[PDB]
């Protein structure tokens, strides 16, 4: 019964951008890319077993196509049966008014 | 289409002809606001004028349809110079009354068998079904008359009262004023606006019409009825609220409330309370009493 | 993310929220994606093409 | 474990009853009380069943289906030792009954009470002054049977005596004299008369079965009506088709809106009470019969 | 080891295993030749590894109550047998010094067997080479074992266009964008 | 720890019934009319199959020629017309002894207690039926629903188009709602029935019949065995702990 | 049946036994990539054509036969806006973008500890600066909000384990409101949290625990710690080559180097970064 | 051989829900699962019965079925400790509940939810977060009598949907509302809304309507048609000298011995099973009882 | 995961690398000449394991 088992949680991002002004620290790497225009659009992760791994866009779809993203009505519903919402004066577009 | 057999076999068995209707859900923007509930509980019912009165109430069950091979058919399904009602409900607070008319239905009836035809009271095209089986401008108008009528004595009620009191004013509910402005005893320009909205507002579904009809003496006695309607027409009325006030706090609110023994209260933005008398005729507690009840 | 929520004036009652969809990538706000995000996903969409 | 009791008779027994007691050892009694040992009058049905009044079915139904069961095992001059029947435990049966009903193997056994005539059901106590009252026992489609004929019987001599043109009493006879169960043929002699008075048996479960039997489809045309939704039976809309069209042509608003909840509260109750009785009330079975020994092994 | 084991066996306990089965073939085999490298870990490492192989083999027979053999100096039993050569035997013997009685008793019919012991961790385990009488009879050493294990190696793989290096110093001149390899190298036994 | 079971003794000829049959499978039996201490004419479920018309190739791989059986049943045609069929089946209960006779055969089965045979101090026994022709009415329709102590055994026959086939199945909620799910089950088998309904009349609409065969140990679940005959590779399903107690056929629709 | 009782107390006030994690012997769930698929999590809705859905059900949506590096991790995914920072990655945070500690907060107020974890006038406990960084995870009624609270969904089915559940749940962030010692004794007292299974292929939510060995402090100070994260191959091989003087953040592409309590030893070919 | 279950408590109650526990002892409640060692909240009835939700009583029925019943037989601190119900064995059990009905020898009980009133059979525990809900066990007639109310109004609230208030008045509140009996009048609890599981149950009751009204005999209806005019009975006094013109129009064709004795055997077949759709609880069969004590020996 | 296999070639049913060394082929040669790729592509011994 000492042999415990401890549970954690990780997290990692993918598909972030950097600001304008773009900075390398180190001096090894010369990529061919032009550094303003580049982007990141996948991650690497190192498995257990020291094996490389992607985690891609496409992998990512398996929540990414899915209704619950889509429908509002949960979110509206969540928003308004608040008591106070925000100050209501919000007046212009909102619906087309015909000639 | 399973409806139209099960009424046939239950109640096409108690009622003699049936004519089979399909609703567009773009016919159903009229009635419901932001909302696309199923139309089970819908009552259909007809009414017939200048001859003599009477509603049949009915639910044809209704359920969105894939079945039309044509495109344009997807969507839900459910003396001729006269009315048919369907009155739509759900669990929530949402009620509407659709009307229906013939000389679509009858012409339309011509020949999936389909013919689309249009409404007059909200115009739009409606799509009518044919099983294998199977004086113009008073007629529209009465609904109208009757109930602005109504609006007309309770307005000239309200004048009779004020003349009791030498023409001012009283305040019978608890609201501080805004500010103690010296620009606001021209309240003329609200009062009037009342007389604007009140006498240009009738539907079949107001406060007094509810008030009319009571369950109970002592239940009515306890409640009241209330509607506001916003001033000078920036958005959508809200009629037949219960109250099992706060809105003479807030502004852009000309309350309206009404006992089941027919008193009313106009009440103006400040708390400013009108009191009011109704007269209603047992030809006016007829109609409400056959259509409301 | 998707969508635009917005609070229409209260009449009688009070106003629910409403929400309209954006539709397009580019009518995300330029806080969460900016210009240069914008224009490098060009040049990715343009070498992609 | 040990469950045999005995009742002690007040009055010695003369020899015929003796001797009619030894003819009918292995057959079951009603046994008023869970304790055996008390007075005579709690092991005879006769107080529910008697040469006096008139008995009404349901009462003698009502009253089998509470009170235990019991099997003779041994009669002596001033004694009757019983077996008291408990689930779980293995008896013996021989069928002395005086109506012969072939009993077969892994076959179920039925207790209900008897339509016969009373000199054949039970033996008279002179000695004691007392009656003695034997529940019959029977197959069960064969009793199932039994009471579909006595009850079309009770309904057709019901109606020759309301009117007698429509209903001819040799087709009655002809059908409802002969049971046939497995090649075995037994002639079952029906109630003999109805008469004005209220009738022997009967005429209880048939006034039960008749305001049922009215009172069905004006029900059933108002229950299939309020019932339609979406989340329904499928089937149900299937079977929509299948009731006969003047059945299907009743309007509601005839029958007054609170009478609707009275015929259908009375019309249920009748249901319920009259379900469980066509089960045919206690209920055993055998597991091998002996036809030249006479002797069921039954639990 | 009962810690892995302990749930029964499944597919990820199975898998693990396997996993680790990899990492020890990988990384503790030929670790006498590995002992050269350390240099001032010469006797704590081997005497690591032989406790950790006396560990592995289960000390509970169903007999219960086994009579045992005994060193020449008495009292406490023998508890495994080394099998080595002679090479392996001298190697051992340098690393691990402090040579016991030889001459073990244990064995009757008392008799100075001669097992060469060393004493490992709590118990007394004896050392023996078999080599000579091997040699003697001109026949292989079976202990002299010969592992296949399989090599593969890619060649002419292309490399995608987003090229990206890490050396500074070559400079190949092929013009990078457009070269590809067409031939691999192989560095010999010798 | 029960009270013994009460056994039962069957004289059959041994024509129609095969000795190769394995020790545990539930049989049922035959009325006849004028003699019925000579033959008992019990059926076991792959001679009900072959009554009715890779189950079929032992069905007929085990009993050859049927007219035997067509004897014994001679009003099968006339019975599925009435629905009488149902009224003469009765369960008996799974097998235990079979002692060999050329002309005559003894089955000794189980009609009601735990099942057991009677030799030694009383070892213990498994009914067996094929997992075809078995329907899992748990696995079918599936907070969390709670943890019976016992589950039933029912059994159904059922006149199909296609004539009658019974099914057993294998549930532990309740009598008084397993009746209606399988109506819930046997919905669109009766969807394809009512083709031809409306010239037959009135005796025809029953569509089967349902007992209760007895309680077996929950909270356990089965096994997957199989058939050892020359050809068969035929799994069968097998259970422990068994207590027979057949009931009466109650009409499904 | 032979039944034997026992009765324990605790004689000292203060706590006179600690445990203590002391050497890592196995990690039986792999640290892989497996996204958790909502078809199987919601079957029961749909969108509106029947051949849209079937489609985007066929090309994306779609037990395992074999499995070589252990139990496979289910993975959950919070959209984020792209101007997010790469340092609130770098150091321990909780995914929501404002901090989860309610045991700073006093006790028993559901309205003072709400208001640290959902209003957003008031920046993060984290940092003062930003109010959070993805808001369409933190505010209430956003994106995340529907995504991973437990028992707004509702439509849920129950048997499939949910990480950010841990995060996102009221509930289980409200509970933490008390006084510590009374976290103290319930961490070890009892179970809870709804944690994972062990030793199964796809990572349930556990019932039975019968002898099953839990011991979660990231519920407790309610954040997760960052794993390696290299954006493309060049990053990853230069931090294998150099430790100490490599680029956490390049031109355009980004590296996070692994902040985990458990050191691992990382070896690619002959070298190695532990 | 050995029925004992102890249920652990994680955390202590207090004296003010130990001394009513205590009160509480000998009573009915239902378990989830056959194991020695037993979650609180699979012992609670208060799962399928949450607060919040609407009230659905016939799932509950579907529940109680399911779930395990026990008997309380010690509240310890920590402690739960029941036997359980083999179905073949004897056991003594106590009554001591707030709708108060006073039991009969040899008269069959029935368990119920608890439809009458909310507080009144239950206890919370505000220590542990649950609430302890004890079932309703009656005896059998008044039980099929609340049962048929439940059904009658699950119907008779979808049928009244808005229109005439003058079926709201009577027909929601007066046969479905009240529950009488000797010197005695109690309440039911009413859902405001007509919720699942029960509309299931009216689809099996109008499939076996349908097939019902297919078969049914004519002479039972010439039997009540000629006695509600020529004759008067107090079986007949729901019907006055007017019939239900129904019956004059199934009432044109002949009698004939063939047919309504093949309509009977098939009214016969189907009547069978409607034992089990309507008894849905399980049966005790009262074999003493004690007045003085409020403690019978069920069976 | 993402990927199926490296080299499809190689892997599947009756693919090239599989006729190179499945046990399938029986013209080739004696014994003799031993394969290392035999040890990676037969059916028998790999489902030995």
């Amino acid at each position: 019964p000492l042999n415990r088992r401890m549970q954690y949680s990780y997290y990692f991002p993918v598909g972030l951008f950097m600001p304008n002004p773009k900075y390398t620290t180190s001096a090894a790497i010369k990529m061919l890319d032009n550094p303003t225009q580049q982007l990141p659009v996948e991650a690497w992760i190192v498995n257990k077993n020291n094996l490389l791994l992607a985690f891609n866009l496409q992998n990512a779809l398996k929540v990414l196509c899915h209704p619950r993203l889509h429908t509002p009505a949960h979110t509206l519903n969540s928003l308004n049966a608040a008591p106070a919402p925000r100050d209501r004066r919000e007046t212009y577009s909102l619906q087309h008014r015909r000639p | 289409m399973d409806v139209h057999i099960d009424n046939q076999v239950l109640s096409g068995l108690g009622t003699p002809l049936l004519v089979h209707l399909f609703v567009p859900d773009t016919v159903m923007a009229e009635l419901c606001p932001n909302r696309v509930p199923n139309c089970e509980g819908a009552w259909c019912q007809t009414l017939f004028s200048d001859r003599t009165g009477l509603t049949r109430v009915c639910r044809v069950f209704a359920a969105r349809g894939m079945l039309p091979g044509r495109p344009s058919h997807r969507g839900t399904f459910t003396n001729p110079f006269h009315v048919a009602a369907l009155r739509f409900y759900d669990e929530g607070g949402l009620v509407g009354e659709l009307q229906i008319y013939y000389l679509s239905l009858f012409e339309g009836a011509k020949r999936a068998l389909v013919r689309g035809i249009a409404h007059i009271f909200s115009p739009h095209a409606l799509y009518v079904v044919t099983y294998p089986e199977l004086s113009i401008l008073g007629a529209p108008e009465r609904e109208f008359r009757f109930l602005i009528s109504v609006a007309l004595r309770i307005s000239a009620s309200f004048r009779e009262k004020l003349a009791m009191q030498a023409w001012t004013a009283q305040q019978e509910i608890p609201v501080v004023i805004p500010t103690s402005y010296s620009r606001i005893y021209k309240n003329s320009d609200l009062i009037r606006e009342a007389f604007f909205t009140v006498q240009t507002r009738v539907s079949w579904e107001s406060c007094w019409v509810k008030a009319t009809i009571s369950n109970a003496p002592k239940t009515p006695d306890a409640c009241l009825w209330i509607d506001s309607h916003p001033l000078y027409e920036e958005g959508a009325s809200a009629w037949g609220k219960v109250i099992d006030v706060a809105l003479g706090t807030d502004g852009h609110c000309v309350h309206l409330a009404t006992t089941s023994d027919g008193q009313a209260f106009l009440v103006l933005p400040g708390g400013f309370v009108i009191k009011g008398q109704l007269a209603l005729t047992p030809e006016e507690r007829g109609y409400i009493l056959a259509r409301h009840g | 993310p998707l969508y635009d929520i917005y609070i229409g004036r209260d009449a009688g009652e009070r106003a629910r929220h409403r929400a309209v969809h954006r539709l397009m990538v580019g009518n995300l706000p330029t806080p969460l994606a900016p210009a240069a995000f914008q224009e490098a996903r060009g040049q990715q969409f343009e070498t992609a093409t | 474990m040990d469950l045999k009791v005995v009742v002690s008779l007040s009055s010695r027994l003369y020899t015929d009853e003796i001797a009619k007691m030894q003819q009918r050892i292995g057959c079951i009694l009603p046994l008023a009380s869970t304790h055996g040992t008390q007075n005579v009058q709690g092991l005879g049905l006769g107080q529910v069943y008697s040469l006096e009044t008139v008995p009404d079915y349901v009462s003698m139904y009502n009253y089998l289906s509470d009170c235990t069961l019991a099997v003779l095992d041994e009669v002596s001059v001033d004694s009757l030792i019983l077996t008291k029947i408990v689930p779980g435990q293995t008896y013996a049966i021989k069928n002395k009954y005086q109506p012969f009903f072939q009993w077969h193997g892994t076959g179920s056994l039925s207790v209900m009470p008897p339509v016969f005539g009373r000199e054949h059901a039970t033996v008279k106590l002179e000695s004691n002054d007392v009656d003695i009252v034997f529940p019959m026992v029977l197959p069960t489609p064969i009793a199932e049977e039994v009471l579909q004929k006595i009850l079309l019987f009770n309904v057709y001599s019901r109606v020759v005596m309301q009117a007698p043109g429509n209903a001819d009493m040799l087709d009655v006879h002809m059908h409802l004299g002969s049971v046939s169960y497995l090649g075995h043929h037994y002639e079952l002699a029906l109630p003999e008369v109805p008469g004005p008075l209220g009738l022997a048996l009967l005429d209880n479960l048939s006034l039960y079965f008749c305001i049922m039997v009215t009172l069905l489809p004006r029900a059933s045309m108002r229950l299939v009506r309020g019932l339609i939704r979406h989340e329904h039976h499928d089937l149900l809309n299937l079977f929509q088709e299948m009731v006969p069209d003047e059945i299907a042509r009743i309007d509601l608003d005839d029958l007054s809106v609170a009478d609707d909840l009275s015929r259908m509260r009375v019309m249920m109750t009748y249901l319920q009470s009259l379900a469980s009785l066509f089960n045919l009330g206690p209920r055993l079975a055998t597991a091998a019969y002996s036809q030249e020994t006479l002797t069921a092994t039954c639990w | 080891d009962p810690t892995f084991t302990e749930r029964g066996f499944s597919k990820t306990v199975k898998s693990d295993l396997i996993a680790m089965f990899k990492r020890h073939l990988l990384e503790h085999s030929f670790f006498l030749d590995r002992a050269e490298n350390m240099g001032s870990g010469f006797s704590q490492y081997v005497r690591s590894r032989l406790s950790e192989m006396v560990a592995a083999v289960s000390g509970e027979s169903v007999l219960k109550g086994v009579s045992t053999y005994t060193t020449a100096k008495g009292g406490e039993p023998v508890g495994g047998v080394f099998i080595v050569t002679d090479n392996v035997l001298r190697q051992l013997l340098t690393f691990l010094g402090e040579e016991a009685d030889n001459q073990i008793m244990g064995p009757s019919s008392r008799v100075p067997i001669s097992a060469a012991v060393i004493k490992l961790g709590n118990h007394a385990v004896a050392v023996e080479s078999l080599q000579k009488m091997y040699n003697d009879t001109q026949s292989p050493y079976p202990l002299n074992r010969r592992m296949q294990y399989s090599y593969y190696f890619p060649v002419g793989l292309f490399m995608p266009n987003p090229k990206y290096t890490t050396s500074a110093a070559i400079k190949m001149l092929d013009n990078p964008t457009q070269q590809l390899p067409v031939e691999a190298w192989i560095v010999n036994k010798n | 720890g029960w009270r013994p079971p009460v056994f039962g003794d069957f004289l059959i000829h041994a024509s129609s019934f095969n000795n190769a049959e394995a020790t545990g499978t539930p049989l049922f039996q035959f009325k006849q009319s004028d003699p019925f201490s000579g033959v008992d004419a019990v059926f076991t479920p792959l001679s009900l199959f072959i009554l009715m018309n890779g189950l079929t190739r032992m069905a007929n791989l085990l009993y050859d020629s049927p007219a035997t059986l067509a004897d014994l049943v001679p009003d099968f045609g006339r019975l599925v017309a009435d629905r009488r069929f149902h009224n003469f089946i009765t369960p008996v209960g799974p097998l235990v002894e079979n002692i060999k006779s050329t002309y005559l055969n003894k089955i000794t089965t189980v009609v009601h207690g735990p099942v057991v045979s009677k030799a030694i101090p009383r070892s213990t026994v498994k009914v067996t039926v094929p997992q075809e022709a078995f329907v899992d009415l748990d696995a079918w329709l599936s907070g969390l629903q709670p943890c019976p102590a016992d589950a039933r055994l029912y059994v159904a026959l059922t006149y199909e188009e296609a004539g009658p086939r019974f099914t057993f199945f294998q549930s532990s909620r309740g009598h008084c709602q397993i009746m209606n799910i399988l109506r819930i089950y046997y919905s669109p088998s009766i969807m394809h029935r009512y083709a031809v309904v409306q010239p037959l009349h009135i005796e025809e609409l029953t569509f089967g019949a349902v007992a209760c065969l007895g309680t077996f140990s929950a909270t356990d679940g089965w096994r997957r065995s199989a058939f050892n005959y020359r050809g068969s590779s035929l799994p069968v399903v097998e259970i422990d702990s068994f207590y027979s107690n057949v009931s009466d056929w109650e009409v499904i629709l | 049946e032979v039944h034997h009782e026992m009765a324990s107390i605790d004689t000292g006030l203060s706590y006179s036994s600690t445990m203590t994690p002391a050497r890592v012997a196995a990690i039986t769930t792999d640290m892989g990539i497996h996204t958790q698929d909502f078809f199987s999590v919601f079957p029961a809705e749909a969108f509106g054509n029947q051949q849209v859905n079937d489609y985007i059900k066929a090309k994306v949506g779609a037990g395992a036969p074999g499995l070589c590096h252990g139990q496979q991790a289910t993975c959950e995914i919070i959209v984020t806006p792209v101007t997010a920072d790469v340092a609130y990655f770098q150091k321990s945070n909780s995914p929501r973008g404002r901090a989860a500690c309610v045991v700073s907060c006093e006790n028993y107020n559901q309205e003072v500890a709400e208001g640290l974890i959902y209003d957003h006038s008031r920046p993060d406990a984290a940092y003062e600066y930003r109010s959070t960084v993805n808001p369409w995870a933190s505010q209430l009624g956003s994106l995340g909000d529907i995504m991973y609270n437990s028992s707004y969904r509702q439509t849920a089915v129950p048997g499939l384990y949910s990480p950010c559940r841990a995060f996102f749940n009221k509930e289980e962030l409200l509970r933490n409101n008390r006084g510590l010692y009374n976290m103290v004794n319930e961490y070890s007292q009892r179970l809870g949290g709804h944690p994972a299974t062990s030793n199964t292929e796809v990572q349930f939510v556990v019932i039975a625990g019968t002898d099953v060995f839990l011991e979660q402090p990231c519920s407790f100070l309610q954040e997760a710690f960052p794993a390696l994260s290299a954006s493309s191959r060049a990053l990853i091989d230069e931090f294998m080559s150099v430790k100490q003087t490599h680029a956490p953040i390049h031109y355009g592409h980004y590296i996070i180097e692994e902040v985990a309590p458990v050191r691992r030893i990382l070896k690619f070919g002959n070298k190695v970064v532990f």
